[PDB]
């Protein structure tokens, strides 16, 4: 294991509304760059870099699309895990190094709708369960999809449709990154019955940080997922 | 390279178990590439923090490596925010009790 | 053996805004309130099964499991009551507004020495309510003497370990006291496996002219055998077995 | 006297089985002294309504007793609301199916 020495973190004692209560973990462990950190606290993976504690500079997240499966997911500190995914790494640059940002060439759904359609900034997030893009293209979406509102931004297909529906592709680094009907849509299950949720969320991100497309736990589940820092790049492989 | 194992609940929240302190005290954590701030409740939560009563809490007193800061943060998510103090100390991936 | 109530109106529901009917366990209502609320002024089942002389008395009655696991979960008895779920005898209270079923709360007392809806007020017994509903004010005084803390909309949490220690609130109702015990006022729930217990007051606001008024929920009608009574306009209560 | 036996979730929602309909098409209502209406989902519910999914749905088309009304309604608990059309037919108390 690894032991990072004397490094600052916050002592939570205020967590107002229901938003931690039922959530399975105690706190959050942020990874992304010191840009965004509150207070400019140098975060742990930095720490864990300047202590020289690895020899790579870089982590891995391979995240199990299953629930029943064991383990749930994978952080490798250091290296990747070959077991977790298949075939080669491709590689995509950081644009802007606060999120891990890259550029997002495009959306396509397999029945025609294109959004994203000139090139757009997207985050690589492994704490946003579900993708997230503008309100007004998630809106587009959901509609050739059938989807129908649930509450703030999230949609709901009917389970029946989801075998029938299109694949949706995003294109990072000019390659196709295709996820189908199963990949982004979420079994939810409440009083005995079952219900389908969309994968894809609306919610504007605001200016200076946004427009932002997020690719979260769906998008991550589906492709292993590479965090370099000696080289400011975000890698991708099909999970295992 | 060191593995650190995450448990998966309903495919929303992926969490793994790291320490604080000496010796280290385990927490669950999102290791989040969305976020950078470390942060876990406190054994000094307000009573009216619902969320603390059934979450691990980390307690300054039994950590011989514990660093007074007291500096306090506000952390606004898209999901919703927190309050508290920071502090410094050593973190062990994983657990390592 | 059953009841067939002829020719009842009631309504085909083709839009539910919100999440609110979306996990509940149940797909409709069947309200027995009396026609005073009925929106569209439809003649209620109740009121239609009178009619057509269906029952012999015009009384039903209800049993609520307080214990998820048992079986059954509760009883509705439609002309009458059920001796196996209740002891002792009834005690009645006159029905003061024929809208809900609607009676004269005396007040609300807690055991540490609190007294809310302390010169009187009016309360209604609901089935369709799952907690016991007071005043804002009043119910926010009522949560600081029990050491429960807010939780969103109305509803409080109390510390787990503290719910033996707590004291018992007890409604004075036709001069007599039907108390609750922490245990009768409490409710365990677990999300993602955690254990908290929620407090089974909820402090919201009835406006005039139907409002102020208290919620006699399943809380108390778990406790208390309740009978409503259309022949005389009376709640009955007794404690539930 | 008639026993109609209910079913109970979590120690707030209370529900048993009637009928609807001849043949009974049966569902579950809660038994609401707090209310004065029936009402139950259609199967002319919208696409919109994600409840009408995933509950049973009246087809007046299946009954004959089933009289037409078509009068609009809306109705508005503390909770939530709802919407929809008058209708006729014969309620059975259990399902009797
Ligand atoms: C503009 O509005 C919205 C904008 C975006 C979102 C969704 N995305 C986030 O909020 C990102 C931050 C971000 C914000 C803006 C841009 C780019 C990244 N969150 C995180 N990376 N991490 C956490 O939130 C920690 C956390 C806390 C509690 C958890 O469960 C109870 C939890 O479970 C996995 C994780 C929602 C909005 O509103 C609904
Ligand atoms: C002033 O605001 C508030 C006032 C009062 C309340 C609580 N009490 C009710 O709302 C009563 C009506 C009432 C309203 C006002 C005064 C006297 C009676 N409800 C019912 N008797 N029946 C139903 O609601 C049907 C139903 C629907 C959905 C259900 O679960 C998904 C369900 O599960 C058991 C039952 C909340 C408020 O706001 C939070
Ligand atoms: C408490 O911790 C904070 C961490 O934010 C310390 O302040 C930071 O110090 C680093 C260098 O060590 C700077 O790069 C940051 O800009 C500082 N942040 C802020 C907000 O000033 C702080 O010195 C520590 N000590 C005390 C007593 O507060
Ligand atoms: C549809 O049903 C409604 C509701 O039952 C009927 O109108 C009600 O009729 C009763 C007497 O039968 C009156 O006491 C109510 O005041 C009436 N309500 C309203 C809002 O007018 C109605 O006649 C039925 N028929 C049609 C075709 O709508
Ligand atoms: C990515 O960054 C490296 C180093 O800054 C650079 O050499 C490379 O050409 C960049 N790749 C692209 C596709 O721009």
């Amino acid at each position: 294991g690894v032991k990072v020495e004397r490094q600052v973190f916050g002592e939570a004692t205020k967590q107002p509304g229901i938003t931690f209560i039922a959530a399975k973990f105690d706190g959050i462990l942020g990874m992304a760059y010191p840009r965004i950190s509150v207070n400019n606290v140098l975060p742990v993976f930095d720490n864990l870099m300047q202590q020289k504690l690895v020899d790579q500079n870089i982590f891995s997240f391979y995240l199990s699309r299953d629930p029943d499966a064991q383990p749930g997911g994978e952080l490798m500190l250091g290296g990747t895990d070959s077991k977790y995914y298949k075939g080669s790494l491709s590689y995509l640059n950081v644009t802007r190094k606060a999120y891990w940002q890259v550029h997002l060439d495009q959306v396509e759904v397999a029945s025609g709708l294109t959004l994203c359609k000139e090139g757009c900034e997207a985050i690589v997030d492994t704490g946003t369960s579900l993708m997230v893009g503008p309100v007004d293209e998630v809106r587009e979406l959901q509609k050739a999809i059938g989807a129908v509102p649930l509450i703030q931004g999230e949609y709901m297909i009917p389970c029946e449709k989801v075998s029938t529906l299109p694949a949706i592709t995003l294109k990072l680094g000019g390659k196709g990154y295709k996820l189908s009907p199963e990949d982004y849509t979420l079994k939810v299950s409440q009083a005995g019955k079952t219900l389908c949720l969309s994968g894809f969320m609306g919610m504007d991100i605001p200016p200076p940080s946004g427009p932002l497309w997020i690719l979260g736990d769906v998008f991550i589940g589906r492709y292993y997922t590479v965090f370099d820092r000696d080289n400011n790049r975000v890698g991708f492989a099909e999970a295992a | 390279p060191i593995p650190e194992v995450l448990k998966n609940y309903m495919d929303a929240q992926y969490y793994g178990e790291i320490g604080i302190g000496t010796p280290p005290q385990c927490f669950t954590v999102v290791f989040d590439t969305g976020s950078s701030n470390l942060w876990v409740p406190s054994i000094h939560c307000k009573l009216l923090d619902i969320a603390c009563w059934i979450h691990h809490k980390y307690n300054s007193d039994k950590s011989s490596t514990y660093v007074k800061n007291g500096t306090s943060f506000d952390i606004h998510y898209g999901s919703g925010s927190l309050s508290g103090y920071l502090s410094q100390d050593t973190v062990s991936v994983p657990c390592q009790s």
